[PDB]
């Protein structure tokens, strides 16, 4: 929707294009908020056995990754998926060291 | 109690009733390893065993697990079996499943249990004739009213009995783990009551009774009293063999290094004085200064330092001491001497023995770590004998090694300022820096624990709070996590001394670990230390924050 926002934006004002730059400004601190908040109730439930149900990984054919937390995984993807911009970098980058700092890692990680 | 004092000798009896035989061994001994009281109980008593012709067999375990495991490798031609250094605090009917209808014959094969720890199971004492231990005289006093109510419950208004009791119960449980006398100090008391005391006896019991002086000062100013007497009761031809009370100071292997290194990897000057910094070195070089030792000649091996102020040393300190107030490093100790060989002392050779065991020579590794462990046991063990000193110079140099090595740790914590101050406890990791495949052992990592401890309480802070340690290993991925307890500055009177500092820890450990699902293993003899798991460990520790302690 954000980039939908933007793009529609920069066609009414008329390698980079100035169609999308600028549309992470939209949903930056609420995301870091969520994600915040997320990492807490993982913090507080993972060792509950009641709870041990909702953060089992499943398992499908074709998966070699072993990893442990979570919420890793999902912030990787979420940053992979909008790093695919090719145009838009620095942004994702900020946005994405900005998310590692929650965690207790470092911007050029194996893990990361 | 079960076996007073009073009595000791009559059990030692028994054995000679049962065990005493041609050609069958019929007794077998487990101790404690990884501890030194441990080990010079087990060489006097394999000394005395030694002298009656009883054959005997030495087995060392690290963990319950190998008590487990050994103890079904067991044959019913044991009569009697032996337990040092361990095995108090659980009740090992529950742990070994023994029926006592099976060895009903009696009871047929008895099993010795020697331990110091004082919150030890009571009803491994009062339910069970199969297992029998030696009290220090704790239950005859102390126990006088937990017994009452364990004896009464082993119409409706009869409740209030039984509320009572389980009070009663709850009130002796939830106190913490503590040490209140010497094993080797009860196994000399027997060898007195019977009539076998020499010098090697004498020898072995300053040992082990001097191997506490870190922890359990308390206990040590208890017994000196009775080592001093003892040892005053019992030309230099190249057999001499002399033990004397001489001045003896809380030095790092005085009489093996420089004195200035001496000063300056010694724990207490370093806590009183702030070593770690710049402004540390400089009061140094000024009480040196002010001594009148000069920097080249005070950085010369004892031997060869000048025999003048060799003499002058203890007036030199006397009369200088007094303005760093560091008059607290000057006490009374042993000195053992053989002929032309050299001079020794209680607190160099329990550091050396230390250092040793110290360092020497997933399931895969953490048994081949459990294994070598008991070969560096075994060579320290070796290492004892007046036959063998190139075990001991090695010793030494090691430890002067080791020291170094937890120094340069220590610094860079307390430069990096890891330690986090919570609201309850301490807390500090070891996520990265040098050096951490020594950290693996438990007792290097003790030892680091009471330097840290040491520091913290020679500082400003009026706050007594638990300290938690964590090391890492990336081979298995685990972190190695020991509780630590608050001492008293050393220099202190003894009314502020009602009872020691006790360790909630191990409870806190086991009730986490009972409510919680986590991946630790709880093995270790030392109940307050696990093992627990990297992706584990944060939301653990948020547990044991929120839990009562």
């Amino acid at each position: 929707d954000s980039m939908l926002k933007t793009k529609q934006s920069y066609l009414k004002l008329n390698s980079v294009e100035n169609s999308l730059n600028g549309f992470s400004h939209l949903f930056s601190k609420p995301l870091m908020k969520r994600v915040k908040k997320l990492f807490k109730n993982q913090q507080e439930f993972i060792l509950d056995p009641q709870y041990e149900a909702d953060y089992v990984i499943p398992v499908l054919p074709g998966s070699h990754l072993n990893v442990k937390n979570p919420l890793l995984e999902l912030v990787k993807s979420l940053c992979h998926v909008m790093l695919l911009s090719k145009s838009t970098i620095l942004e994702i980058r900020t946005l994405r060291k900005e998310l590692l700092k929650i965690f207790e890692l470092r911007e050029f990680a194996k893990v990361a | 109690m079960y076996y007073g004092i009073s009595q000791f000798s009559e059990a030692y009896n028994k054995i000679l009733r049962n065990s005493s035989s041609h050609s069958s061994c019929q007794l077998v001994i487990f101790v404690s390893c990884l501890n030194i009281d441990a080990l010079c109980a087990t060489k006097m008593l394999s000394l005395l065993f030694k002298k009656q012709l009883v054959q005997s067999q030495i087995v060392p375990i690290f963990g319950y697990s190998e008590l487990r495991r050994h103890y079904s490798q067991l044959d019913d031609n044991i009569n009697s079996l032996l337990l040092v250094g361990f095995g108090g605090v659980i009740d090992l009917e529950a742990f070994l499943e023994i029926d006592p209808q099976e060895y009903v014959i009696s009871f047929r094969r008895d099993i010795y249990v020697l331990d110091a720890h004082r919150p030890w199971n009571l009803d491994n004492i009062f339910g069970s004739q199969i297992i029998q231990c030696f009290d220090d005289g704790t239950v005859d006093d102390t126990l006088g009213e937990q017994k009452e109510a364990y004896y009464k419950l082993l119409r409706k208004q009869r409740k209030k009995q039984i509320h009572e009791y389980e009070g009663v119960l709850e009130e002796y449980y939830s106190q913490g783990t503590t040490v209140v006398n010497s094993i080797s100090a009860q196994i000399y008391s027997l060898l007195s009551a019977i009539g076998e005391t020499n010098l090697s006896n004498l020898w072995l019991n300053i040992l082990g009774t001097t191997s506490l002086d870190i922890a359990y000062a308390q206990v040590y100013n208890r017994l000196y009293p009775l080592l001093q007497d003892e040892v005053k009761r019992l030309v230099k031809t190249p057999d001499t063999l002399t033990l004397n009370i001489q001045p003896d100071y809380y030095l790092f292997l005085l009489r093996h290094s420089s004195l200035y290194d001496s000063f300056y990897y010694s724990n207490y000057v370093n806590a009183k004085l702030s070593l770690w910094n710049e402004n540390g070195k400089k009061r140094l070089h000024k009480m040196f200064a002010r001594m009148g030792i000069p920097l080249s000649t005070a950085q010369e091996t004892w031997l060869y330092m000048d025999h003048s102020i060799k003499r002058e040393l203890g007036i030199i300190f006397d009369k200088n001491l007094d303005r760093y107030g560091l008059q607290d490093i000057i006490r009374d100790g042993f000195v053992r001497t053989l002929g032309y060989r050299g001079s020794i002392s209680a607190s160099e050779f329990v550091e050396a023995l230390t250092a040793l065991l110290e360092v020497g020579n997933s399931a895969q590794k953490l048994t081949n770590l459990r294994k070598r462990w008991v070969s560096n046991f075994w060579l320290s063990w070796d290492a004892l004998d007046d036959r063998k000193v190139e075990l001991l110079n090695r010793g030494i140099q090691l430890a002067q090694d080791l020291q170094r090595a937890i120094f340069n740790t220590g610094v860079a914590i307390l430069e990096k300022k890891l330690i986090k101050h919570l609201r309850i406890y301490r807390l500090c990791v070891l996520q990265d820096g040098p050096d951490l495949d020594l950290y693996r052992n438990p007792l290097t990592l003790l030892r680091l624990g009471n330097w840290l401890i040491e520091c913290c309480a020679e500082s400003e802070d009026k706050q007594l709070l638990p300290m938690v340690l964590a090391s890492i290993d990336e081979n298995t991925d685990t972190y190695l996590v020991a509780g630590l307890t608050p001492r008293y500055p050393r220099g202190l009177d003894t009314i502020h001394t009602k009872k020691p500092i006790l360790n909630n820890f191990s409870m806190a450990f086991q009730q986490i670990t009972a409510e919680t699902d986590a991946k630790v293993r709880i093995d270790n003899f030392e109940s307050s230390i696990i093992e627990i798991r990297r992706e584990d460990l944060s939301p653990f520790l948020e547990k044991l924050t929120l839990s009562g302690l």
